[PDB]
Order: C-alpha cells, then structure tokens, then sequence
C-alpha cells in the first residue's frame, strides 16, 4: 500500500510549518540629528 | 606578514572555515563522486537561517 | 585513499545481480504524465506507475508480474476469464484486439458489472 | 510529514502622497508573504551475497 | 630579517633538516662517490612510512 495514495489528502497527513523568519524592515527617522524642529499648530 | 611594510591586519567575523575535499567511490562497473570544493574557489556562507 | 604514504592496486570483484528487478524508474517525455496506482506504457516500459510525476520527474514503474484489479477497460470488448490482455496506448486503455497493440498480460476474472477485471501481468516482451 | 508547508503572513501598502487640499486620497493595498516549502526523501542501499 | 619592511616569518613545522653531502673515494684507477644532495636541490621527506 503505497505512501503515494495517501498524498492528496493533505488532511489526513499531519501537517507542520516550516518556520522561517518572514516581515518587512522596520523603517528608522535618520533625519533627526541634522534638523532643528520648531513644532507649532499655528504655522 | 608585511608586504613591502603594508601591516595588513587579519580579518575577522570569520568564526570558522571548512575543506570539504571530493568523494569518490567505484562501485561496481559504475563509478559514483561526490563533487567536491573546486581548486581556488571558495563560498562565503551565512550559518543555519 | 589519497596521500597514502606507499603505492597500492585494487582489484573489482564483479557482480551482475544489482537490484530485485521488481521496479523500474523511467523519465517522463512531454505528452506523459502519471498518476498514483494507474497503468502506464513509458519508454517500453508497461507496470504500475506507483506516484505521481506529470513530466519530467522521474517515476517507479512497478512489475512484480502479480495479478492487479486494472478495470480501464474498452467495455465494448467482453473480457472472459483467461484471456490475453493488450495495452493500446493510443487509447490508453485495455483490449483484447492486439493488431499493434502491446501484449500486457492474461485475465483471470472476466468483465463483470463494474468493469472490474483481474489479471495477471506478462513480463515485459 | 513528507513535505513540510510554508509560513503565511500579511503586509500593508501606503505611500502618504502629497495632498492638494482638493485632491482626493489614493487608498492602500494589502499583501500575502508565503515561506518556502520543505521536503524530506528516501536514500537506500544494500547488499546480495 | 626584515627586507625592504617585508618582516618575512620563520617557516615552521619543520622537525629537522639534513645535509647529505657525498662521499668520495679513490680506489686505484678508479675513483668511486656517492653523490651527495647535488648544489642548490632540497628535498622535503615525510617521516618513515
């Protein structure tokens, strides 16, 4: 009894993930240190 | 050692180097290899992610 | 062994026999495609195609010569006990007309209702 | 198992455009990320004598 | 020492080294000699087996 009928069904089979580091980057403010910042509503 | 007095400094971040040499094996009439590491070329590799 | 500090020889002690015979792997073209228990004829090659390959994989063609319930039969065709079976590849399917067609086996159990026949497997002539 | 399945996860799009005051906003967009499948053979061998 | 700022290093994994000079010997008429390492010839030998 081949391994190969029971392929398909993917329900029957256990299933396990294959953990992998997935994301985005994280996105930094560089600017800072250059600019002086003036915050004011009223501009 | 210090080409022409050039202090070149050893490099690091490097924590280990491998060889792995070919392997060959005559089985038979049919002879089965193991591709090694070419002569001269090497592979820089990021471990286990 | 490479380095060794003195020269040696070997010598090949020969063997024929080199694997059971009982399956035979075969590299699917591009109009060839295989499913998981299903009869096929590949590169000369009739048997049980035991996995899936759709092309370009390679696939185990199993032969043992046992007796297999198969049914794909041409119905139109009555297949009696004892029979000789043919493979028309053009078809795909069993038969009992030979003319071109390849020689696959013998039936044993005759078409019954659900076109289920069993039959034993000749060797691959 | 046989074959291991991959990873899923989810992103979103969005550009903060520059907005005239009449101008009307462009929406964003989201996005599936799937990881890689892993699968596991066979190797065999033996001997006859 | 140092050439030119080139610190070239002492080679090392070097156990011993030998000078196999000939040996010359005059027997009547004839003159017999085990030649030694011919002049500027170095032979790198791995030990006994």
């Amino acid at each position: 009894m081949t391994f190969s009928s029971t392929s398909n069904l993917k329900e029957l089979l256990r299933k396990v993930v294959l953990d992998v580091e997935l994301g985005r980057e994280q996105v930094q403010l560089l600017y800072k240190p250059i600019y002086d910042s003036i915050a004011d509503s009223n501009l | 050692h210090l080409l022409n007095g050039s202090m070149y400094p050893s490099i690091k971040n490097i924590s280990t180097v491998i060889y792995y040499d070919g392997w060959e094996v005559t089985v038979g009439k049919k002879t089965y290899s193991y591709k090694g590491v070419t002569p001269g070329k090497g592979y820089l590799i990021r471990p286990k992610r | 062994f490479k380095g060794q500090p003195t020269p040696s020889t070997i010598t090949q002690i020969t063997r024929a026999k080199i694997s059971d015979g009982k399956s035979v792997r075969v590299i699917l073209s591009e109009g060839e495609s295989t499913k998981t228990q299903q009869f096929y004829l590949i590169n000369g090659f009739f048997g049980v195609a035991m996995q899936d390959g759709e092309k370009g994989d390679e696939v185990t063609l199993q032969i043992e010569q046992a007796e297999y319930e198969t049914d794909n039969i041409v119905t139109s065709e009555a297949f009696e006990a004892g029979k000789l079976i043919y493979w028309d590849n053009t078809a795909k399917k069993f038969t009992t007309t030979s003319a071109s067609n390849r020689l696959v086996g013998r039936v044993t159990d005759g078409k019954d209702s659900n076109n289920v026949i069993w039959f034993i497997l000749l060797p691959q002539q | 198992p046989q074959v291991m399945d991959a990873k899923w996860a989810l992103q979103g799009n969005c550009v903060f455009l520059e907005h005239i005051e009449g101008e009307e906003i462009k929406f964003g967009t989201i996005n599936a990320e799937n990881g890689p499948v892993a699968r596991i053979q066979t190797y065999a061998t033996g001997f006859e004598y």
